[PDB]
RNA sequence: AGCCUGUGUACCAGGAGGGGAACAACCCAGAGAUAGGUUAAGGUCCCCAAGUGUGGAUUAAGUGUAAUCCUCUGAAGGUGGUCUCGAGCCCUAGACAGCCGGGAGGUGAGCUUAGAAGCAGCUACCCUCUAAGAAAAGCGUAACAGCUUACCGGCCGAGGUU
RNA sequence: UGUCCCAACGUUGGGCCCGGUGAACUGUACAUUCCAGUGCGGAGUCUGGAGACACCCAGGGGGAAGCGAAGACCCUAUGGA
RNA sequence: CGAGUGGCUUGCUACCUCGAUGUCGGUUCCCUCCAUCCUGCCCGUGCAGAAGCGGGCAAGGGUGAGGUUGUUCGCCUAUUAAAGGAGGUCGUGAGCUGGGUUUAGACCGUCGUGAGACAGGUCGGCUGCUAUCUACUGGGUGUGUAGGUGUCUGACAAGA
RNA sequence: CGCCACACGGGGUAAGAGCUGAACGCAUCUAAGCUCGAAACCCACUUGGAAAAGAGACACCGCCGAGGUCCCGCGUACAAG
């Protein structure tokens, strides 16, 4: 609720990894970022294999635990955390100044970062984070 | 199989020595297995009223002795519950030697039989003197 | 025993029968097949070329040869063609069958050393290459990958 | 590459985005035609399928898009029809259309009715031991015909002996 | 060879720790089929007796015949829906929106809540209808409580409060149905929700047994034969293999057993009456005398005598309802002897 | 064999510092202290200093993002998955495929055989009509019939085939 | 005939809480770990990730190749008996 | 005949431990693998049916009781849908057992002049420790979120 | 040892059965698209779960008083707590 984001990024039809890499770099530069429409973010590849990887991550675990997100919400956030030294003071600060959202709770329409957009007209092998979450068992709350 | 129409607490195990309630020449029977039954680790296979059990003859006529035959449990000391909640128990444990078709190998059944055994083995029942 | 044990040419040449005794006989039946009465006076000449230097036990030679010639009876027992296996198993091979003590093994067989690009087999046929098939079956029973090569034959 | 399909006088074909719709006296069929770098557009009197690439995979889809469109043309005018024949040896098989699904009863004596739901605007008119599956959407019709046949599939016993079932008699 | 064998106890009811609320909390509600109606009710366990019934089962070779059936008597006096809570659908699931309270409160509801002295029913109601206009309205439930004072055998007067979902026709129709119930005084009864012969799911916090060993808590064997005389009688063989070198949470160990919540499925409601017809001679041991609104549940119900139990229309029934079974005899014989 | 035992050399042992995720001997590098600068190996999407660099092409498997290696497997064998280069032959005198039509008679050849008629077996395999059509390449029949290959013509229209 | 099927309830002394009395074993350091990898090839501490708010009570002993004993087996010593 | 995969057997090597990492088997209790014995869904058949045989996907669940033997293994009996195999320091002795192996006593056979020897047989022959850390099962006290009562939500976690 | 309760059904797949369909005019279950299809997967159902550091939501009461602890009589609870 209420997040003074210095930047609002729209993930719709963008390559999650390429967005994250840039959101990571900016948060470490002191920027407060908000990723919007996570559910509509995309990742290239053969859906069958992609899903296997994420399903494996869900299954992995033990008493110590391996909490892996299923909602496109966290999936995206965990992706970013993997690009930050989240256990260091600086890293945790940067990570905590970044939040991912389902849809867009803001008024402004986020901006699209360069080199992160995927042309649906010249690409058929890719998937939606939302599709992944539905496969994982998430509750489509979007 | 068909519902006995009564709940049973198996009062017998593999190895139990019971009475042969018929005139086949077999007096004592030793339970070896219970038809259609599979137990669980360390559990002694159990048998009660209305079960078809494989058996061996411990006592009786030389020709009948040592033979491995099939039979049906007709009576057991351990109580059984009937639909109206009443419990029913007998004076001893007994079984009647049967064949492939489940027809008594003998001609006459000695002692009473539980009514429930009828709803399963007709020819055994229709050979009963007393059916409690 | 597996070819894994003797297919490599990493050991010294060991062929001096004047210093080695008890060498098993070869299982290879013949080297000249078909019409050996006639000389290579045929239109077509196909060859099976080994693509890697390897050692081929007389075991595989016999199996490779039989599988090919036995099949070349798509032409008949007295068919018009001649088949040649030009290599001979000169390399004596041992086995250490005590543990690693006094391990010089004892003679257990023989193998032929073939260098990549040599032809092990050579057939001579009239435009009737059933031989090309006799070979798909032959390089099936020898360690290396192989090249089926046709020399005199512009009748494609 | 580029191919041009002159649309039939009897038909009108509109398309926005990756969806093409074809309407004729016999109906309307809308399809999604999505493939990397292949543009499908209605240029007045002709539908155009074109792409800047010519690799095998591309040509394959182009040809596929074409037949898909022509098939739509045909379905909105002449339509598509599959003819089927119910057949039984001992048990009189009863095939009826109830709702949006064809039901089959007494198959090989079965007490439980076997059924299948019809696809789209496909009409399954049954007359005696003859069935006629028809509609403007070849996809839908073709499946409904198939499903009907599949519905009598048997794996348990020798098919050569137990031949009962409904079969596709005439393919369009 | 080592014969196979299922693990000891289920791993689906853990962790096996003490329950947070002695008052059960359903985590599932029936489907919105019939007319609008509160999807649950509550009462207090009293004890057990048996009843003779006429075989109701149409598929039983005994249909129509006498039959002894075990029954747990549960005092089910009326309850009171004191408010209507509204949830809204959001990107993070359902969240409470607002509530519609009343003014008529049971004399002792202040023993648990800080009863409302100033509330705006209409504003709440407005906020809800606007939500519904916008289509963000999530299911509707009623804040409910019991009247223990109505049950003499139960020492407590402090009411037990729980939220129960309202499933009905349309959202608009059941929204209204809710408000109606609440506005009155919320006073409703077992009759209004269940009919004898239907199947219900009963929830409750089991009888507590404090700490117990593996044998009793998980069903592991006792040391056998000679092993039972060496110094170990009720301890498992080992906490695990050498590797992984840690004790896995899956190995049966000592701890809290009992006093856990349990939702026992498909319980048939043999009868819903009022009076002292089901009471036993001498009184229900460690409970008291029954003489008021009651329910006869087939078989057993989790929890001890006096504990609050909850009813809910079966969410996954196996059989079709066979209404109002004929009860030929209810035993009142002393439970002492 | 991260085996045993030689040999030449450089290294570890007794060798820091940079790189290699970690890691005696792999790469750079041999090093007094302090300071500025430029490189080496290696690296430049983030973690992480430096490119989401440029021209072009391939790959759809997450292949791969793995110099060396006990450590990084993947083989014989196979692939109308796809891209590229070459050779031969056929083609607007209409090719390749498909669809339509034709596939005729002497004559169901002779021989054998009750029988045999394209087609059990044996021999032969001739000439007529014609724009084609075997003394029949494959099914089929008890033997016929029937169904098709060869062969010709039409429709079609551009590359095709090895 | 409770050795077993298959375990239950009970008795007494402990155990648990309180007053009083009051040791020993053991301790390079650090230490909330888990999964993998690596390493003299059997890591709480290296590397990568994952998990992890602190303190305390009871428990049964998975790990610390747990504590205890300069291996009693085997070999070696120009050892001993 | 050729090419491989595994790391359960057996062998090789002598890298690790001789200021000790407690043996075999069994037992108890937990997790896992799939090269699937049963069960689900399938393909072929020398598939009429019934009963099978062979193959594919598939590890959710199940795979049990007994007679000889210390046995692992294995042989045998009756049941069974089936009574699969394998990894976890040949899982599991700060858990049990102690039948075998493998101390000191003794006997037999064989070998030796003898002491005495013999994966030959045989009778008898011991099982230590009060948990510091860590791990987990359960139970509390505090702090953080930042006054209280009551009711909820559900990121995730467990299930056969 | 007694008694009660413990689904079905959706969704997506594997093997497999097919549809439409091209590269390759034909053919083709596959290349793009699609219909089905396992005790397996996801949901459903049960249990835990504001320490989820984005550390939550709602209603009412209260900030000089709401509520709570201690206290007393007791257990539907319990080794201390
Ligand atoms: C043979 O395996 C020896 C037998 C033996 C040796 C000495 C005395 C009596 C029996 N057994 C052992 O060497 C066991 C060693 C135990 C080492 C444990 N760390
Ligand atoms: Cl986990
Ligand atoms: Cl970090
Ligand atoms: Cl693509
Ligand atoms: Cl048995
Ligand atoms: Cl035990
Ligand atoms: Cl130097
Ligand atoms: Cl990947
Ligand atoms: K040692
Ligand atoms: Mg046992
Ligand atoms: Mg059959
Ligand atoms: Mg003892
Ligand atoms: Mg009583
Ligand atoms: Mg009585
Ligand atoms: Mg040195
Ligand atoms: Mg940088
Ligand atoms: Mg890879
Ligand atoms: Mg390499
Ligand atoms: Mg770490
Ligand atoms: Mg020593
Ligand atoms: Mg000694
Ligand atoms: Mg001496
Ligand atoms: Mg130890
Ligand atoms: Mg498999
Ligand atoms: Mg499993
Ligand atoms: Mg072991
Ligand atoms: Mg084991
Ligand atoms: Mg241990
Ligand atoms: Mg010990
Ligand atoms: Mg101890
Ligand atoms: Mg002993
Ligand atoms: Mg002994
Ligand atoms: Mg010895
Ligand atoms: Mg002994
Ligand atoms: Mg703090
Ligand atoms: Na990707
Ligand atoms: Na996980
Ligand atoms: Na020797
Ligand atoms: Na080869
Ligand atoms: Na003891
Ligand atoms: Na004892
Ligand atoms: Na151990
Ligand atoms: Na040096
Ligand atoms: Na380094
Ligand atoms: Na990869
Ligand atoms: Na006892
Ligand atoms: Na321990
Ligand atoms: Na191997
Ligand atoms: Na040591
Ligand atoms: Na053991
Ligand atoms: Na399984
Ligand atoms: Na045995
Ligand atoms: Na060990
Ligand atoms: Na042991
Ligand atoms: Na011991
Ligand atoms: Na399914
Ligand atoms: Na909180």
């Amino acid at each position: 609720a209420e997040f003074d984001a210095d930047v609002i990024v729209d993930a719709r039809d963008c390559i999650m990894g390429r967005v994250a890499s840039q959101v990571a770099e900016q948060a470490l530069d002191g920027e407060t970022v908000a990723v919007v429409n996570a559910e509509r973010a995309v990742i290239t590849g053969r859906e069958e294999q992609i899903v296997e990887k994420y399903e494996k991550r869900v299954d992995i675990g033990n008493d110590n635990g391996y909490f892996y997100p299923k909602r496109p919400d966290g999936i995206f956030k965990r992706t970013i955390r993997g690009m930050l030294p989240h256990k260091k003071q600086r890293g945790r600060e940067a990570f905590e100044s970044v939040r991912v959202y389902l849809g867009n709770p803001y008024d402004e329409d986020g901006e699209v970062l360069d080199g992160t957009s995927l042309d649906r007209l010249s690409n058929i092998k890719f998937v939606t984070l939302g599709e992944i979450s539905e496969t994982l068992g998430a509750n489509k709350t979007w | 199989m068909e519902a006995l129409g009564a709940d049973v607490t198996q009062g017998l195990e593999k190895g139990s020595l019971i009475t042969c309630a018929d005139n086949t020449g077999a007096r004592e029977l030793k339970v070896i297995s219970v038809h259609g039954y599979s137990g669980t680790k360390n559990r002694h296979p159990k048998a009660g009223l209305g079960d078809k059990i494989t058996v061996s003859v411990t006592k009786g006529t030389p020709e009948m002795r040592r033979q491995v035959l099939e039979a049906v449990v007709v009576r057991q000391r351990k109580p059984i519950r009937r639909p109206d909640g009443t419990r029913v128990k007998f004076e001893d444990n007994a079984a009647v030697i049967v064949d492939e078709n489940e027809d008594p190998r003998g001609t006459e059944l000695k002692g009473p039989i539980a009514r429930e055994v009828a709803q399963r083995f007709g020819s055994v029942a229709s050979a009963a003197t007393m059916i409690v | 025993k597996p070819g894994a044990m003797y297919r490599n040419s990493s050991k010294p040449a060991y062929t001096r029968r004047e210093y080695i005794s008890g060498i098993p006989g070869k299982k290879i039946a013949q080297f000249d097949m078909g019409n050996n009465g006639a000389g290579p006076t045929y239109p077509a000449q196909v060859e099976l070329v080994v693509e890697k230097p390897v050692q081929i036990r007389h075991n595989a030679l016999e199996a490779a040869r039989v599988a090919a010639n036995r099949y070349v009876q798509n032409s008949g027992a007295a068919a018009n063609y001649k088949f040649r296996i030009r290599k001979f198993p000169f390399h004596v091979i041992r086995e250490n069958k005590d543990g690693m003590r006094a391990p010089f093994g004892k003679p257990v067989g023989t193998a032929a050393r073939v260098h990549g690009a040599n032809h092990i087999f050579i057939a001579w046929v009239n435009p009737d290459p059933n031989v090309e098939e006799a070979w798909r079956r032959a390089k099936m029973k020898v360690t290396p990958t192989i090249n089926i090569d046709s020399s005199p034959a512009g009748n494609a | 590459p580029r191919v041009e399909l002159e649309i039939p006088e009897d038909v009108d074909a509109e398309q926005d985005h990756l969806d093409i719709t074809v309407e004729g006296d016999n109906g309307s069929v809308t399809r999604r035609l999505w493939y990397p770098d292949i543009d499908v557009s209605v240029d007045g009197d002709t539908v155009v399928i074109e792409s800047d690439e010519d690799n095998a995979k591309t040509m394959s889809t182009i040809g596929t898009f074409q037949s898909h469109i022509e098939n739509m043309f045909h379905g909105v005018t002449e339509g598509w029809e599959y003819g089927m024949e119910v057949f039984y040896s001992h048990f009189p098989m009863q095939v009826n259309v109830e709702g949006d699904e064809v039901v089959i009863e007494n198959f090989l004596g079965e007490k439980a009715p076997r059924r299948t739901t019809i696809h789209g605007d496909t009409d399954v008119e049954i007359d005696g031991e003859e069935l006629t599956v028809s509609g403007p959407d070849i996809e839908a019709v073709g499946q409904t015909a198939a499903d009907i046949e599949q519905l009598t599939r048997i794996n348990d016993k020798d098919v050569r002996v137990f031949q009962d079932g409904v079969y596709i008699t005439r393919k369009p | 060879p080592q014969p196979s064998r299922p693990r000891k106890g289920s791993l689906g009811f853990g962790p096996r720790k003490r329950s947070t609320s002695e008052t059960p909390r359903f985590n599932s509600w029936p489907s919105d089929d019939g007319q609008p109606g509160v999807q649950g009710f509550a009462g207090y366990k009293a004890g057990m007796t048996h009843v003779v019934l006429v075989n109701d089962e149409p598929n039983s070779p005994r249909e129509g015949m006498e039959e002894t059936v075990p029954v747990t008597v549960i005092e089910t006096p009326p309850m009171r829906a004191v408010a209507l809570r509204a949830y809204e659908d959001t990107p993070y699931g359902q969240r409470p929106l607002t509530e519609v309270w009343t003014d008529e409160f049971h004399s002792e509801l202040d023993r648990t809540l800080d009863v409302p002295e100033d509330h705006d029913p209409d504003a709440a109601e407005e906020q809800i209808r606007d939500a519904h206009e916008a289509g963000d309205l999530g299911d509707l439930r009623l804040i409910t409580h019991t009247v223990p004072d109505a049950v003499p055998s139960v020492p407590k007067k402090k009411p037990d409060v729980m939220e129960t979902r309202v499933g009905g026709g349309s959202v608009s129709d059941r929204l209204d149905h809710a408000l109606d119930i609440v506005e009155d005084g919320g006073e409703h009864a077992m009759n209004d929700i269940f009919r004898a012969g239907e199947y219900a799911d009963v929830a409750g916090v089991t009888k507590g047994k404090g700490t117990q060993g593996p044998v009793k808590r998980w069903g592991v064997q006792k040391r056998k034969g000679k092993h039972a005389r060496q110094g170990w009688r009720r301890r498992i063989g080992n906490l695990g293999p050498w590797n992984p070198s840690r004790v896995r949470s899956t190995v049966p160990q000592q701890g809290q057993t009992g006093y856990h919540q349990r939702t026992e499925l498909n319980k048939r409601l043999i009868d819903i009456g009022e009076g002292d017809e089901p009471t036993v001679d001498g009184g229900f041991v460690n409970y008291g005398e029954v003489d008021g609104p009651y329910t006869l549940v087939k078989g057993s119900v989790p929890g001890p005598d006096k504990r609050l139990v909850r009813f809910r229309p079966a969410v996954r029934p196996n059989d079709q309802p066979r209404l109002d079974p004929e009860v030929r005899y209810v035993s009142n014989e002393s439970n002492q002897g």
